[PDB]
């Protein structure tokens, strides 16, 4: 059934599993028109489906051409996100195939199980967590390669960088959404944690800075004193 | 107009002939039911006053045979047999009507309700979703399991009703995945009315079959059997306009008949809801939404 608090190590065992997050599948911009009406510009969006035990991040660029001419593009973007799943599960080897693909919304569940019909033995489940990956278009690695595209096209990465060379599959998931949620409630000021000391770089082959396991501790500290400072304003508390 | 004799009436049992009952008293000279109309399935079913539980009862067709009931004291019921000695059976009830021992089927000549209910069900078609090749009748009760609930568990006591499954590959044609969920005209169209029940008659008799186990015997599986019949043509975008005027009239006569204190176990919610208000066919079942609205907003 649905993954939550109670079965949170479940994530970090040796059945293999995906998380998919949909939600920056359909992406628009709202204007106004000549005539003072309003309409919508698509522009280009991502799949977002990780191994949270590995690190590895399937990311499939969605071009705005796969809804030129379509109807009512949220509810295709479900099934789209649910074809390019399915497609990608097909593509990996049958020892590399998931056990288990987590959906991040519980609108996903239907048109995920009827385009993985052909998987009977693949546990398609919710979540209670509320996850953060609709930052994930804050990482500007990832921002940059979806807004380039020019057509439909999968990127691989690895989301923790090298950082399971140093700390375990929990600690770097816990790591990735305090980051995520850091990035998602004030995106400036998470931001600006992480280059403000211009010391510290980024590595070609990687997302975020490469910090020391003490420089790790403070902007960790810095992310968790963001989230704070943020809620002590949404909230008036 | 034939006639079900009982040999007797040893306990006392609510018994049940097509949408009428009556009761009868432990050991009452009750010696069965006459005046049946030919040209219908017959349904005769028991509800036993010492232990309400277990509805059961009989299908049948008295142009396939001479039947009657006798109460089996070790298997605890009544149990319906064919008598193949025509003229036995003619001195049989010769008698029990001379001495009026007998019930008369009490149909109102105004009264077109049990053909509304049967009008596309078949004895031969009962007779394959219940399964005893060597009677003429069909036997079901308020326990018994379909095939589909079997596989989510004796085969030889189950109903073989058609298999429904909206998520499953019979209803989904592989690259048309989301087009076959949202619109299901291909699952109905193709492979149900084409593919497996050969015409809308054979499908209208199944669904007509499945409401009445429902509601005559309370059998759960039957119900969902209905639900689901219902919730295919409903979801579909394409279906002939004779199908939905002909469902429209079927509904209709199944809403007014079903008892009102039972509208909260034999209906289901959220397949009515969809059905009337959300669906594809949300505009084309008049007669059936005028007699919900009226008889069960509650539920709507």
């Amino acid at each position: 059934g649905a993954m939550n608090s109670s079965n949170y190590a479940e994530l970090f065992n040796n059945d293999i599993k995906l998380f998919v997050d949909d939600t920056n599948v359909y992406r628009v911009t709202v204007h106004k028109t000549f005539e003072g009406n309003v309409a919508t510009k698509a522009i280009n969006g991502c799949i977002f489906t990780l191994n949270p035990k590995t690190g590895h991040l399937f990311l499939k660029i969605i071009h705005t051409s796969v809804w030129a001419g379509q109807k009512r593009l949220s509810q295709l973007a479900k099934w789209k996100t649910a074809e390019e799943v399915s497609a990608l599960v097909r593509s990996l080897p049958k020892e590399e195939q998931p056990k288990q693909i987590i959906v991040t919304r519980k609108a996903m569940l239907d048109p995920l199980e009827v385009h993985m019909l052909d998987f009977p033995n693949i546990a398609i489940r919710p979540t209670e967590l509320r996850l953060p990956f609709s930052a994930a278009m804050s990482i500007d690695k990832l921002s940059d390669v979806v807004m380039k595209a020019t057509e439909p096209q999968m990127v691989l990465f690895n989301i923790y960088d090298d950082w399971l060379d140093r700390i375990s599959s929990y600690t770097a998931f816990s790591r990735l959404t305090l980051l995520l949620r850091a990035l998602k409630t004030n995106e400036e000021s998470a931001k600006m944690i992480l280059l403000s000391d211009p010391t510290i770089t980024i590595k070609s082959y990687h997302l975020w800075p490469s910090f020391t396991d003490e420089q790790w501790i403070t902007i960790e500290s810095q992310m968790r004193d963001l989230i704070l400072t943020e809620y002590g304003r949404k909230y008036n508390v | 107009m034939n006639t079900v004799p009982f040999t007797s009436a040893p306990i006392e049992v609510t018994i049940g002939i097509d949408q009428y009952s009556f009761n009868v008293k432990e050991n009452q000279p009750f010696h069965g039911i006459k005046d049946i109309p030919i040209g219908h399935v017959h349904v005769i079913h028991f509800q036993h006053a010492d232990n309400s539980s277990m509805r059961y009862g009989y299908w049948f067709d008295c142009r396939m045979g001479n039947f009657y009931i006798q109460y089996d004291p070790k298997d605890g019921l009544y149990k319906m047999m064919e008598e193949r000695d025509g003229a036995k059976f003619e001195n049989i009830v010769h008698n029990f009507k001379e001495r009026q021992m007998m019930v008369s089927y009490p149909k109102i000549d105004e009264d077109d309700t049990w053909y509304n209910l049967t009008e596309f069900v078949q004895m031969d078609k009962i007779r394959k979703i219940v399964r005893k090749d060597e009677n003429q009748f069909s036997y079901v009760d308020s326990s018994m399991t379909t095939v589909q609930e079997n596989e989510l568990s004796d085969p030889a006591h189950s109903l073989n009703y058609t298999v429904i499954n909206f998520k499953s590959r019979e209803a989904i044609r592989p690259g048309h995945e989301m087009e076959d969920f949202l619109d299901k005209s291909y699952y109905l169209n193709t492979v149900m009315l084409q593919g497996i029940f050969k015409n809308s008659s054979n499908y209208f008799g199944e669904l007509q079959f499945a409401f009445l186990n429902a509601m005559f015997f309370g059998n759960y599986g039957s119900s969902l059997q209905w639900h689901a019949m219902i919730e295919l043509i409903c979801s579909s975008a394409t279906v002939p306009k004779h199908m939905l005027d002909k469902l429209d009239e079927i509904l209709y006569y199944q809403i007014k008949t079903l008892p009102e204190q039972y509208s909260d176990i034999l209906l289901n919610e959220r397949v009515w809801n969809i059905c009337l208000y959300s669906s594809f066919q949300k505009n084309s079942l008049h007669n059936t939404e005028k007699i919900m609205e009226n008889k069960y907003p509650e539920l709507l």
